[PDB]
């Protein structure tokens, strides 16, 4: 529709090499990001899309905004495979990306694929959410394979920085059907209502 | 039971869309052997919490998992298990037929990246198979095979190396029954602290590997002149992860007769089913020649007069002039003094080299030293400013 930043969050920790996705799902998000680089920067004239892995590698920056693919499918491959994923210290960390992009006119959305729980406490994302409905964070929340096993600890995180969803707090669930992966989160309302394709 | 049943195919259900590593019958014979909650394989993250109960004879079994493994989880989950799971077994009879069909970079390699062996986690099969067989032929054949494949292992660690410290304590375990069977107790001693500073923070931090080697280090301490006597002892929680009897009093008594000296003391703090070996008898007279001998420079400090006597060390380590000379001169080759000995005039010039550990004594003592030089430039510095 309009400008925005996007930020992709991915999960290095170690369910995410699990068989949600044939071979390995670790290199199953190498796809993710390509969907969602090549939907964004065909729907906008200048589009841009970060990289940030905060499980297993501490909160460190694969890539950060830019219009070229290349660098970002390679950091995928060696980056850390396994590790333990914390979004308490990975959501704060696209805070602080957001100042650096393109254009100050951009809307500012967090998109965070969590693949496994995360063992920390669910107190942190309380105040957590409060600091990003104050700027007005659109954030993107994908819960798979994590389902079956636990039920979604990021429920209250979502409850506290509810908006309607012409604002911020878009909350989905994917359903664990034979259904391939970069189609899951096409029929999502993620890049539905938009200006083109 | 179904603890493997249950448990694994919840998991492997997250692992694989459709498992291919579950067979009905397969998991029926899991249950037949081993019919308590522990059990000697299993896979997913069931193993990494569950090891063998007794011994793994059943693990025939797990070597044929490892097809269809491919498709759940990579290769490199099964290399921490099998052949250095059998090392535990005790038997390396088995573990060697799947040494020379593997070795390194052949099967192991083909698509693969490197995780560096198998020291914790999952990894490869390249620098692991090398150190296995290393070990191998030293806890079976005798030390010749053995030291030949670990000069290549050892360059290997000092040319490439990784952050964790887990390649190092396993490189340290290799080293540790190397100079256990040999005669050399000041090697020993030194590769035996190297491997309990890594083995605390992981590589298997349990107490069965401890009491083992809580064991060699008592050996390692009373009989090394290395590193000071008792000092090394009170740095790491030795004597406090073991008992205090059963042979492993003779510890305490290293302390009471170095400081005492009672010749007594040193007659009863190692019995015939120990010092029988020839090491101590040379080692008897060089235990307590630097406990003495640092004890009386610390007490004849003043200020500027290090200075001893012979008639001094004489009632210390009740030996004549001869003997003097001869113990004192042994310690300062190895470097821990730069002093001499004045053979003529009968006194012992003593510099300072050793750090003298243990603070906390002149910690307090020290602070109004530095006082004194604070107030002293202060004085001289304010002079230097008017004239």
């Amino acid at each position: 529709m309009v400008l925005e930043a996007t930020v992709l969050v991915i999960d290095n920790s170690e369910y995410s090499r699990n068989g949600d996705f044939p071979r390995t799902r670790f290199e199953a998000q190498i796809d993710s990001v390509e969907f969602i680089f090549q939907a964004k920067r065909n729907s906008n004239p200048e589009n841009t899309v970060g990289l940030i892995s905060g499980a297993g590698a501490n909160p460190r920056v694969l890539s950060t905004f830019t219009a070229e693919f290349g660098k970002i499918l390679a950091g995928l491959h060696d980056t850390q495979i396994e590790g333990k994923l914390h979004m308490a210290t990975a959501l704060q960390i696209a805070q602080l990306t957001l100042k650096h992009r393109q254009n100050k006119v951009q809307h500012q959305r967090i998109v965070a694929f969590v693949c496994s729980p995360i063992s920390d406490s669910r107190d942190e994302l309380i105040r957590l959410a409060k600091t990003l409905k104050k700027n007005n964070v659109a954030v993107d929340i994908i819960n798979f394979g994590e389902i079956e096993q636990n039920t979604e600890l990021l429920d209250e995180f979502i409850a506290a920085v509810n908006n309607p969803q012409e604002e911020t707090s878009h909350l989905l669930t994917v359903t664990p059907g034979p259904r391939l992966l970069y189609e899951n989160i096409a029929s999502s309302p993620i890049i539905l209502e938009e200006g083109s394709s | 039971m179904f603890n493997n049943h249950e448990i694994d195919t919840i998991l492997s259900t997250l692992r694989m869309e459709a498992d291919p590593s579950l067979h009905p019958l397969f998991e029926q014979f899991e249950k037949f052997y081993e019919e308590k909650l522990w059990f000697q394989l299993s896979e997913s993250l069931t193993k990494f919490f569950d090891d063998a109960k007794s011994t793994p004879l059943r693990l025939r079994l797990y070597d044929n998992f490892v097809s269809k493994f491919y498709d759940k989880i990579n290769q490199l989950s099964v290399v921490k298990y099998l052949l250095a799971s059998l090392k535990d077994s005790k038997d390396f009879d088995e573990s060697l037929k799947y040494l020379d069909d593997l070795k390194a970079q052949f099967q192991e390699l083909d698509s693969k990246k490197q995780r560096n062996n198998g020291s914790k986690d999952h990894g490869d099969g390249i620098l692991l198979i090398d150190s296995e067989i290393a070990r191998t032929y030293l806890l079976k054949n005798d030390l010749v095979k053995a030291r030949d494949l670990l000069d290549d292992l050892e360059k290997t660690l000092d040319k490439k190396d990784s952050i964790p410290l887990r390649i190092t304590n396993s490189f340290y375990s290799t080293n540790s029954q190397y100079f256990k069977f040999k005669n050399d107790f000041n090697s020993f001693y030194y590769t035996s602290l190297l491997y309990l500073s890594t083995l605390e923070p992981s590589t298997s931090i349990t107490l069965a590997e401890r009491q083992q080697l809580a064991y060699d280090l008592s050996i390692s301490a009373l009989l090394g002149d290395k590193i000071y006597n008792f000092g090394e002892l009170l740095h790491h929680p030795i004597m406090e992860t073991i008992v205090n009897d059963s042979n492993y009093d003779w510890l305490f008594q290293l302390l009471n007769a170095l400081t005492v000296g009672d010749f007594d003391k040193f007659d009863s703090l190692i019995k015939v089913q120990i010092s029988k070996i020839p090491i101590l008898a040379q080692h008897e007279s060089f235990l307590r020649q630097k406990i003495c001998l640092m004890t009386l420079i610390e007490t004849v400090f003043v200020k500027n007069i290090r200075m001893l006597s012979f008639e001094d060390i004489s009632k210390a380590t009740h030996l004549p002039k001869d003997n003097v000379e001869h113990l004192v001169m042994r310690a300062i080759s190895l470097g821990l003094l730069k002093g001499s000995i004045d053979q003529v005039n009968e006194l012992v010039t003593i510099s300072w080299v050793q750090p003298r550990i243990i603070s906390g004594d002149q910690i307090t003592k020290m602070k109004d030293r530095l006082v004194e030089w604070n107030d002293q430039v202060e004085k001289l510095g304010k002079k230097m400013e008017a004239r």
